[PDB]
């Protein structure tokens, strides 16, 4: 039910690394689970901060972590490396940069401010 | 031992594992007899060859007590018509102590004889001499025409022929008031339904055998844990210590390595126990000491092997037992010092010991595993839980995946067994 | 248990008997070395599931969180945690008696040592890499910023968790206190090892005392009747002695198989609670603890596992209009 | 199920022999009192929750 029918959440419950998806074969008085599961490979390190501290606002991803190469932040998914630039739309805004311990300070790209800067 | 495996698998060819093949016994090195150092023969002759024996309804008993008896000379005289022994054997009487010995003497008509046995009923049983039905002793007669009977009727021996009650096991009734057998009372004087309780036996020498007159000896015989005052005529061998040896103190016979205990018994007791009520401790019936009673070591003789289809080398786990115990099971030529290693499972016999580490590939216990390794020969070592790692934590770095694999593996699960009526 | 020592000691003549039974022996030597072999399996089950051995950073800089109640404590030959010494010492009876009868207590595969090992392994990957040792290689990340994780996991925002980072350290820093504290004050807390240990001392000292019973026979030493009684009549004194006995064992090894198999499903439950509370976050209501689920933490005990579950639960709330 | 009443019943005969076996009557009351007992334990999980 929960690896064949489903999509299992359960660790390890389908094989080790996370579950895609699970096929039944039938055997001698028993069954044997195929389990098909996703393991992340190839890690490499970057540094990383808890929120971006830009025009004195605290900015936080929505989804992924804030990474940098060593000279530029980016935020990326954090499953798999896919850089993206820091944009008012993939991060979001609470409180000032005080209280967050461990904030760094960066940029953070709005893509309205061109459109009427351009027109 | 690989032999000793196939036997027990039933099978000529053997997988990789540690099977428990047979048990380990260090067995007894010599056998020791402690019975108490009296020389006093008991007097038995007194009470087989008296002139004149008691009347059954007030059936003699003497004490048997400080002596040395000799049963062989009674069971082998080839005397006596019936020997019969309850709850001991007559060969094994002479091999054994008891605390009190009782011989009850009485004679009874032939016929009566078969009424001398646990559980027994009749006028004899119910009103005259009554066996527990869990009686422990020997009963011994022979018939006594010759000294017993006389022409015109022997009078001599009498016994009750009415009561008012069943006697209770080894009770004696010598009271001689009328027996009332009916409504009206007696007032002491016989008539009808008022009889006198003893009748007299009519013993002439042309009786049948069923009522020629039979004298009659009972043995009784008493196993306690109080002192033996009576034991048979084996002769007490010396003491050894802290050797595994058999051993027979006053009857008490077991196996084990005999040494001196602390425990301080009091003045009056004689044994120590056990759980399980067997002897744990014992004093000794010559020097008053006390001495230990701990088993002979024993432990399961597990064999390691890699499969018969790999190699016949082997070694063997003398589960628990320590390496110094273990002789140079009916083979004993792996014993040698050459690989012995004493592992928390036990002496660990014909593995080389090595400081390596390795997944666990045969399980001996207590993190040591087996393995057959270069030259080939089975190594014991520590098992290795894994490869050791340190993460490289920072307060501020990440590592993060720049690929990723797609692994498929198999998962085996039993759901039914075979339907069986 | 050697079943010919229990029934017979030493004895040769009431062996040769106990042949006329068969496969009897062999029966209940093969049922109790299956549930030997299946101790081995629950605990390498439990706490194997760590590939492997991790070791903790030397500067221990987790947030403001402080583990050292549950981290390995160096000074010690056993390397076992402060909380972890307090469950032995709480949880850890005729030994002696029962071994002189054929008896034997067999050690388990892994020592304490080995699994105060691997829950230190388990432990260290937990906090410095979350939950991606579980699914694979072992991903440092800052314990603060995997809080942040565990926190979008229950539905809260990631800045709950950073703006209100010393309270919520100084709260778990508390709440592990009281936990050394009532370990250290309560002797029933670790009922459910204890039963364990008294079900299976209990077992034995009655398999031992029926030793002692005589199920009819003249004597229950069953040296004294070969020491008394002639083969033909020894015999059948000797019948009632191993009819009794071997019914014995058959109780206690029939019972042991039905505990083994309670053993058996707690263990598999334990091995689920590590994978699931351990080396994930689980969305299971009430499976690691009461609360939403934010990460557990795995303590050895003798005969079993302490889980630490660390949950969120909401508190203060007050009414709004909804709509 | 009082294992002395169901073998012997009112006898005092057969009382005496049971005492023979020992402690398989205290290990039958023992195994039926721990089942009376985790039927509590099982009612009480799942209810009082
Ligand atoms: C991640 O890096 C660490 C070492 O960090 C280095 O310095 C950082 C500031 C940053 O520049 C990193 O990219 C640098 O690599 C590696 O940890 C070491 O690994 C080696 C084995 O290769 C080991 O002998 C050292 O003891 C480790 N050092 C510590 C402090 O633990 C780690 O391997 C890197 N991980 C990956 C996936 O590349
Ligand atoms: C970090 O990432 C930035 C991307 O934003 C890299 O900067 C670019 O580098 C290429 C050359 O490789 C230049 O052609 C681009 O013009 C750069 N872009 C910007 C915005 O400067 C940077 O090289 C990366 N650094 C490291 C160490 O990986
Ligand atoms: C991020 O940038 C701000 C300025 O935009 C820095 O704030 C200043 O910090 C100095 C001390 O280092 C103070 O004397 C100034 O008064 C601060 N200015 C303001 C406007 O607050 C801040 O220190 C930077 N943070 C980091 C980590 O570099
Ligand atoms: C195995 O048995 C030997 C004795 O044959 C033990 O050796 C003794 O050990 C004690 C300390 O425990 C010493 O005081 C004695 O002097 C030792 N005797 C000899 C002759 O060496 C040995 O310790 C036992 N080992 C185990 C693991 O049981
Ligand atoms: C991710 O990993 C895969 C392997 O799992 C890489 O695929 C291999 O790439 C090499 C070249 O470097 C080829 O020769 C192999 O044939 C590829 N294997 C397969 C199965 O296609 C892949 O290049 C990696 N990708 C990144 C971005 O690192
Ligand atoms: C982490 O917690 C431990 C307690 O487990 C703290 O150790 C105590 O420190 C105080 C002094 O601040 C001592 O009086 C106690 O005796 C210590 N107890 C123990 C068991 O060591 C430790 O200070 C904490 N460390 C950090 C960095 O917060
Ligand atoms: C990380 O540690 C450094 C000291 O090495 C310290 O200066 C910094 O404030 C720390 N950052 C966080 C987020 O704790
Ligand atoms: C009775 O006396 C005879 C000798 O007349 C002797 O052989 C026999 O052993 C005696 N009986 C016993 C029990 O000693
Ligand atoms: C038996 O012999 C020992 C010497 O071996 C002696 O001390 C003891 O007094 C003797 N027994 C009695 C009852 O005197
Ligand atoms: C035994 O060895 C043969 C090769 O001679 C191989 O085919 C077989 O699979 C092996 N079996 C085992 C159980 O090792
Ligand atoms: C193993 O280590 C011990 C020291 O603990 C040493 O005496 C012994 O020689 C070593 N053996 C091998 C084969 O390295």
């Amino acid at each position: 039910s929960e690896c064949v029918l489903g999509q299992s959440k359960r660790v390890d419950f389908c094989g080790k690394g996370y579950h895609l998806m699970s096929f039944p074969q039938s055997a001698p008085h028993g069954v044997v689970f195929l389990h098909v599961t996703y393991i992340p490979a190839q890690e490499k390190n970057f540094t990383t901060a808890p929120a971006i501290c830009h025009d004195g606002k605290a900015h936080f991803p929505r989804e992924g972590v804030f990474v940098s190469n060593g000279t530029h932040w980016f935020v990326t998914q954090r499953n798999f490396y896919e850089p993206q630039i820091i944009t008012t739309d993939n991060t979001f805004v609470s409180g000032n940069c005080d209280v967050v311990i461990g904030i760094v300070n960066n940029t953070v790209y709005d893509p309205l401010q061109p459109e009427l800067d351009s027109f | 031992p690989l032999s000793e495996t196939k036997c027990t698998l039933k099978s000529f060819t053997v997988e990789k594992g540690i099977y428990q093949t047979s048990n380990f016994r260090v067995q007894p090195t010599e056998s020791i007899v402690r019975f108490p150092n009296i020389t006093n023969l008991c007097p038995f002759g007194e009470v087989f060859n008296a002139t004149r024996f008691a009347s059954v309804y007030a059936w003699n008993r003497k004490r048997i007590s400080n002596c040395v008896a000799d049963y062989s000379v009674l069971y082998n005289s080839a005397s006596f018509s019936t020997f019969k022994c309850y709850g001991v054997s007559p060969t094994k009487l002479n091999d054994l102590c008891f605390t009190n010995v009782y011989a009850d003497s009485f004679v009874i008509r032939g016929d009566e004889v078969r009424q001398i046995a646990p559980g027994q009923t009749g006028k004899i049983a119910d009103y005259n001499y009554k066996l527990p039905d869990d009686f422990t002793g020997c009963v011994i007669a022979w018939n006594s025409n010759n000294l017993d009977s006389k022409v015109g009727g022997n009078y001599n021996y009498l016994y009750r022929l009415f009561r008012k009650s069943n006697l209770k096991p080894f009770e004696r009734d010598i009271s001689t008031e009328i027996y009332q057998a009916g409504s009206t009372p007696c007032n002491g004087v016989e008539g009808f339904n008022c009889y006198f309780p003893l009748q007299s036996y009519g013993f002439q020498p042309t009786n049948g055998v069923g009522y020629q007159p039979y004298r009659v000896v009972v043995l009784s015989f008493e196993l306690l844990h109080a002192p033996a005052t009576v034991c048979g005529p084996k002769k007490s061998t010396n003491l050894v210590k802290n050797k595994c040896v058999n051993f027979n103190f006053n009857g008490l016979t077991g196996t084990g390595v005999l040494t001196e205990s602390n425990k301080k018994f009091l003045p009056f007791q004689q044994f120590g126990r056990d759980i399980a009520d067997t002897t744990d401790a014992v004093r000794d019936p010559q020097t008053l000491e006390i001495l230990d009673i701990t088993p002979c070591s024993f432990g399961g003789v597990s064999v390691i092997t890699p499969g018969t289809n790999t190699s016949n080398q082997v070694a063997v786990l003398y589960q628990g037992v320590n390496c110094t115990e273990v002789p140079v099971p009916t083979w004993r030529v792996y014993s040698t010092g050459s690989n012995v290693f004493q592992t928390r499972a036990g002496c660990l016999i014909g593995a080389e010991h090595v400081n390596n580490s390795y997944e666990c590939d045969i399980p001996i216990g207590a993190g040591i595993c087996a393995s057959y390794q270069t030259s080939q020969s089975i190594i014991a070592y520590t098992m290795s839980l894994g490869a050791e790692n340190s993460v490289a934590y920072s307060n501020n770095s990440i590592a993060i995946p720049t690929n990723f694999t797609i692994s498929v593996t198999t998962e085996i699960l039993p759901v039914s067994m075979t339907k069986t009526s | 248990v050697d079943c010919t020592m229990y029934i017979c000691g030493d004895s040769t003549e009431c062996s040769n008997l106990l042949l006329q039974y068969g496969s009897f022996c062999t029966q209940l030597n093969r049922a109790l070395t299956g549930i030997a072999v299946e101790q081995d399996k629950n605990t390498q089950e439990v706490f194997a599931q760590v590939k492997q051995i991790y070791k903790t950073p030397p500067i221990k800089d987790f947030g403001g969180f402080n583990f050292s109640q549950i981290l390995p404590d160096p000074s010690k030959p056993s390397k076992r945690s402060f909380i972890e010494d307090l469950l032995f010492n709480k949880v850890t009876d005729l030994i002696c008696a029962q071994k002189f009868n054929g008896l034997t207590v067999l050690p388990p595969l892994l020592t304490d040592e080995m699994i105060a090992q691997y829950t230190s392994a388990l432990l260290a990957g937990t906090i410095t890499s979350g939950w991606t040792f579980g699914a694979g290689a072992a991903l440092q990340i800052p314990f603060a910023m995997q809080m942040a994780y565990r926190f979008n996991g229950i539905g809260v925002t990631q800045n709950v968790l950073y703006e209100n980072q010393k309270l919520i350290a100084n709260q778990f820093n508390s709440a592990i206190g009281k936990i050394q504290d009532s370990l250290s004050s309560t002797a029933s807390a670790l009922g459910k090892l204890q039963d364990v240990v008294n079900q299976n001392a209990q077992a034995l000292n009655t398999l031992v005392k029926q030793l002692s019973s005589n199920f009819g026979a003249i004597s229950s030493v069953l040296n004294d009747i070969l020491s008394r009684l002639d083969k033909v009549e020894a015999e059948v004194q000797i019948d009632r002695l191993i009819t009794g006995r071997l019914q014995s064992l058959q109780t206690y090894v029939t019972q042991q198989l039905i505990r083994a198999a309670e053993i058996r499903a707690s263990a598999n439950l334990a091995a689920t609670k590590m994978s699931e509370c351990v080396l994930g976050q689980s969305k299971r209501v009430d499976f690691c603890g009461k609360g939403y689920h934010l990460m557990s933490f795995p303590q050895s005990a003798p005969h079993g596992v302490v889980f630490l579950h660390v949950t969120y639960i909401p508190a203060q709330e007050k009414n709004f209009t909804t709509a």
